[PDB]
């Protein structure tokens, strides 16, 4: 019986933390008032005397505007009061505001109300850490918090779910530097970050989901779906990734480069038709488009690879499916294995959401080279703006150096030669 | 000297205090520090009342001071009217040039007097006079995007 | 959240009276302060310009008479008593009156009701401002105020609405005196001016209006308009959670740099790729400027009614793409937009405009021209220094303001490389 924190920061956490909670309800029958008819589902769940199930959460954010929608939806009545904490100004859009004036004035607030979920805990096994790469509470803020849970909790996990800027998705135009600064100052706190690319998300809800014009809703509700096949094997039984620690085994084979690649199949609209066999939901996993991030693993290698199945799958159907896909290349003096798992339980869908409930489904992690093309992409804007210093000076008017903007660029073209390396 | 209280005078518009001086013998043509006259003062303020009594009693309408202002280029600037059409019935040279290679057409352009420009024009106004920086006030009309100016040197 | 608005000098009380007139009736409040709107949009972020329903607006002149026009109005009576703030006689058109004299002996008990709206506010983002820059009391006590807020509140955001002098619509020769001596002020105190600029308001009217001779309610219309606009996102909600500060930070390359150029499609006394190429044309720019003579540096364009996002999404391509050469290359997607569901007044489509272009130098470059012709003849430099103020601040001004010109072409032409 091994807990579970997660921690949801600024707008991006917040929003994908509600859609995710929400999910986890419906998959455990939980309703909106905490109250559950019928272990596993409890590595994320408190249960209160009253019979209630609190999920092991903390809401932050600089600014109560996302927050007062969480004390006023759904699920007002699912969390308490204490878990969700908000300032009355946020950073802004800038990394130094959220990580030296204005976060200073909350992290400590917020560690009393994670040490109080913790002391609830009969074994902590780490947090879950959800924020935007691009604000300035979810790149500042998250930092400080990433540093100081280091100290307090040394010995326990974390995994992040971090989101990647993204022009089609109400990007700022410092959302770059704010990116490359809270990488470089958490890339040694954090042991697993799973990174999604707002436009691979907004591609798939307008290519397979037919949306003309997503919103955040509907990017948030496929993130989600994406999130809880990554989490279940936490809240359910299961062979594969049963904890925090088993996801660094698995997929990091090295510490530094800790990002793996998440896909998703099939992403059907609820429109649209027949099922698809075991065999069509494996190789859609390695198709291109069905990815979180925009790269392309063909022009990469595999470090590590897990095709988490959830449904009606015969174990058999998967080992026939994985034969066909060896007949992809892997790194060096890495092994070239796959670790299967499989949930019976069917996957569950928001009623009526935009995705179809389907009879099968998988969700395969690997940790590829390829995903270096995204850090490509950020570095280049990075360097055309702080060629020029603009922008510079909201960040050293709060409290920064120039130096660090430095120390962080250096870190990411070390972080692009250990992926060229490999 | 008579000819410092003149220019006090003529600076502040006392009638009687000019006429009073002058018939004590007060220059007509005296000078301040930058070489200003009571004519240029008068000019300067819009006391057309002073400007006509120092015409009528030896005032040389094309003097200049220290930066070759005349009396002309600095009712030209401040945007006088009526003093404007007074000088040069009286002589003014309307294609005066001072230091900075400036004609009063150049700053009644500048500063928008555009009924001075169109004054100035009609009393033959060289508009083909170029400045130290080689521009006309044609040219002044493209700088500043003024289409009203423009519009009034196309003649 | 809270915008404190303060208002001086006539142009800024009239700009200031409008401004209000135009967002209550958008925000469903009647004469009274009472609200009368049929959406819950309205009421959402009413806190940001409302006090529980009373404008958050101080009202400051050294001339009694303009508290009489601001009564006179009619949302007049709306505004508090004792928020209302004036003198026994105005500037005269001479900033040192405003600066250094009169002003100065007012400027203390502005403060005193600045820091009572101040210390009212839940959390306070910031100030509005809205003055002219060729008067007196607006541009001289105004730029004052500014220095002595921003050392009360370093911290706040420090926003103007300001108007610059054109000779088409008042023909006072003192008044780019006046204009130099206050930019000089806003470059090194506000973190965000909007140049809403005379001769561009007046080229509209006249011109593209066809208005033969416009009154200061057909310029300000265009204001209201523009000032309606601009604010709108701090305003409503919609797809966009942000305030003065995040406009500020992505809006700003460099500190010296943050005179932005407004804009409104349509003009008024339509569909989107009509809205959108009219938002990047000069004549509905509210600063006499070429855009097309500069580059941007970072533009937001805030789309109001309902409309295709799609739509504005693939026409605001369409720009960039096809006017490449426009944007800076070095400020990766310098174009952002917002999109708000509620339509301005009259009207089932908007467009508001707000540009950092380097084209803003020929605005400046026309002041400073005008400030040296009378300058070098020391034109009624007397009437400033008699006021206790030093001939070198004319020269420290007219410096300032030529470096920031020399600033704006030199990122004009830099390469990415
Ligand atoms: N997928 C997704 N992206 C979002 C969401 N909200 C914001 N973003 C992205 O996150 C970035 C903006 O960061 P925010 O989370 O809004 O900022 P913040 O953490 O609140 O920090 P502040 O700067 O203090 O407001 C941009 O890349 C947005 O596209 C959301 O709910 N879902
Ligand atoms: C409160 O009003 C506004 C506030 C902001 C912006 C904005 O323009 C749409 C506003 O409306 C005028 C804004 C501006 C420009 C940007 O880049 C050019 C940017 O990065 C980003 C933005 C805004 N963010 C987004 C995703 O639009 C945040 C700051
Ligand atoms: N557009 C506009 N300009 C105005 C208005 N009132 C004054 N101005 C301009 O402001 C300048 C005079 O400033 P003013 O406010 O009257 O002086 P103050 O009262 O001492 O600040 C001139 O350039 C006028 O054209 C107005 O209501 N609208
Ligand atoms: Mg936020």
């Amino acid at each position: 019986m091994r807990e579970c924190i997660s921690i949801h920061v600024g707008q991006a956490g917040v929003q994908i933390g509600n859609a995710c909670w929400e999910l986890y309800c419906l998959e455990h029958g939980i309703q909106p008032d905490g109250q559950m008819p019928s272990d596993s589902f409890n590595t994320f769940f408190s249960e209160t005397g009253a019979g209630k199930h609190v999920p092991r959460a903390v809401f932050v954010d600089l600014e109560p505007t996302v927050i007062d929608e969480v004390r006023t939806g759904t699920y007002r009545q699912l969390f308490h009061p204490e878990q969700l904490i908000t300032g009355k100004e946020d950073a802004a859009n800038n990394y130094a505001r959220g990580h030296y004036t204005i976060g200073k004035e909350i992290i400590d607030l917020v560690l009393d109300r994670i040490r109080k979920l913790a002391d609830q805990c009969t074994g902590l096994q780490g947090f879950l850490v959800f924020h935007s790469f691009g604000g300035g509470t979810g790149s500042g803020f998250t930092s400080l918090l990433m540093e100081r849970l280091s100290v307090d909790y040394g010995k326990k996990s974390k995994l992040e779910f971090s989101i990647y800027p993204a022009p089609q998705v109400s990007t700022a135009v410092v959302e770059p530097y704010n990116s490359i600064l809270t990488t470089h100052t958490t890339l040694e706190h954090s042991d697993c970050a799973f990174m999604v690319d707002n436009e691979a998300i907004y591609d798939i809800c307008r290519r397979n989901l037919d949306i003309e014009r997503p919103t955040y809703t509907n990017l948030n509700r496929l993130i989600s779906q994406i999130v809880s096949s990554i989490t279940a094997s936490l809240r359910f039984d299961g062979a594969l990734n049963v904890d925090l620690t088993e996801f660094q085994t698995n997929l990091v084979p090295y510490p530094r480069i800790h990002f793996p690649l998440a896909t998703y199949a099939p992403v059907i609209s609820a429109e649209k038709h027949e099922q698809l066999s075991v065999a069509e939901i494996t190789n859609a996993c390695f198709e291109p488009a069905n990815q979180m991030v925009k790269c392309d693993p063909r022009h990469g290698k595999y470090m590590a690879c897990c095709l988490l199945y959830r449904g009606d799958v015969v174990p058999k159907d998967v080992n026939a499916a994985i034969a066909t896909i060896k007949t992809i290349q892997f790194v060096d003096w890495c092994p070239t294995g796959f670790k299967v798992g499989i949930n019976y339980q069917p996957p569950t869908v928001v009623p009526g959401g935009d995705l179809a409930k389907v009879q099968r489904a998988v969700c395969m992690l690997s940790n590829t080279t390829a995903i270096a093309e995204a850090w490509a992409r950020l570095d280049h804007k990075f360097d055309l703006m702080y060629a020029k210093r603009a922008f510079v000076h909201w960040y050293v008017g709060e409290g920064m150096e120039e130096g660090e903007f430095s120390e962080a660029r250096e870190d990411m073209a070390a972080l692009e030669k250990d992926y060229e390396e490999v | 000297d008579l000819g410092k209280k003149l220019l006090e005078a003529a600076r502040a518009g006392q009638d009687d205090e000019v006429r009073i001086l002058m018939a004590n013998g007060a220059d007509v043509n005296a000078t301040d520090a930058s070489g200003l006259t009571p004519l240029h003062l008068a000019a300067t303020y819009g006391h057309l009342e002073i400007v006509e009594v120092l015409l009528k009693h030896g005032a040389d309408v094309n003097a200049i001071d220290i930066m070759g202002s005349t009396p002309l280029h600095l009712a030209a600037l401040i945007g006088h009217l009526e003093i404007v059409e007074v000088l040069l019935k009286h002589g003014a040279d309307v294609n005066a040039v001072d230091t900075w290679g400036d004609t009063p057409l150049h700053l009644a352009a500048i500063m928008g007097h555009l009924e001075i420009v169109e004054v100035l024009l009609k009393h033959g106004a060289d508009v083909n006079a170029q400045d130290k920086f080689g521009k006309t006030a044609f040219d002044i009309s493209i700088d500043n995007g003024n289409e009203d100016l423009a519009e009034i040197l196309q003649k | 959240r809270e915008i404190v608005h303060i208002q001086a000098g006539q142009c800024g009380n009239q700009i200031g009276a409008k401004f209000w007139e135009v967002i209550s009736d958008e925000h469903g409040i009647d004469p009274t302060g009472s609200y009368h709107g049929d959406s819950d949009l309205q009421l959402e972020r009413i806190n940001v310009y409302y006090n529980e329903y009373v404008p958050r607006a101080i009202l400051v002149d050294l001339e009694p008479g303009t508290m009489d026009s601001v009564r006179s109005g009619p949302f007049g009576q709306i505004f508090r008593p004792d928020n209302f703030v004036f003198g026994q006689s105005g500037a005269g058109n001479n900033w040192a009156k405003g600066h250094y004299t009169e002003g100065a002996e007012l400027v203390d008990s502005v403060l005193d009701v600045v820091r009572k709206e101040s210390e009212s506010c839940d959390c306070l983002q910031g100030f509005q401002l809205t003055h002219s820059l060729g008067g007196g009391t607006g541009s001289g006590m105004g730029t004052l105020l500014i220095s002595k807020i921003r050392e009360e509140y370093p911290d706040r955001i420090m926003n103007t609405f300001s108007v610059m002098p054109s000779p088409k619509v008042s023909d006072t020769v003192v008044e780019p005196y006046n204009a130099t001596l206050s930019v000089h002020q806003l470059v090194e105190n506000t973190d965000e001016t909007y140049c809403i600029d005379n001769e561009a308001l007046y080229d509209i009217c006249f011109r593209t209006l066809k208005l033969t001779t416009p009154t200061y309610g057909d310029l300000n219309h265009l204001v209201s308009a523009t000032m309606s606009g601009v604010t709108t996102c701090l305003r409503f909600p919609g797809q966009l959670n942000a305030d003065l500060r995040k406009l500020a930070v992505n809006m700003v390359p460099f500190p010296r740099l943050h005179f932005f150029m407004p804009g409104f499609a349509p003009l008024t006394s339509l569909t989107v790729p009509e809205l959108t190429q009219q938002m990047f044309d000069s004549k509905n720019m509210m600063a006499a400027c070429d855009p097309r003579h500069g580059r941007y540096l970072t533009v937001a364009a805030i789309f109001r009614g309902r409309m295709s996002m799609k739509e504005v999404d693939e026409q605001m391509l369409n720009v960039q793409n096809k006017n490449s050469s426009y944007f800076v290359e070095w400020i990766p997607n310098n174009v952002k937009t917002a999109v708000c569901d509620i339509p301005p007044r009259g009207l089932k489509m908007s467009a508001t405009f707000i540009g950092n272009s380097t084209a803003i130098q020929e605005l400046f470059k026309r002041i400073s021209e005008q400030f040296t012709a009378m300058f070098r003849r020391k034109a009624f430099l007397h009437w400033y220094t008699g006021e206790g103020m030093d001939e070198m601040e004319f020269t420290e001004a007219e410096s300032n303001m030529n470096d920031l010109v020399s600033e704006y072409q030199q990122y004009q032409d830099a390469t990415a490389d």
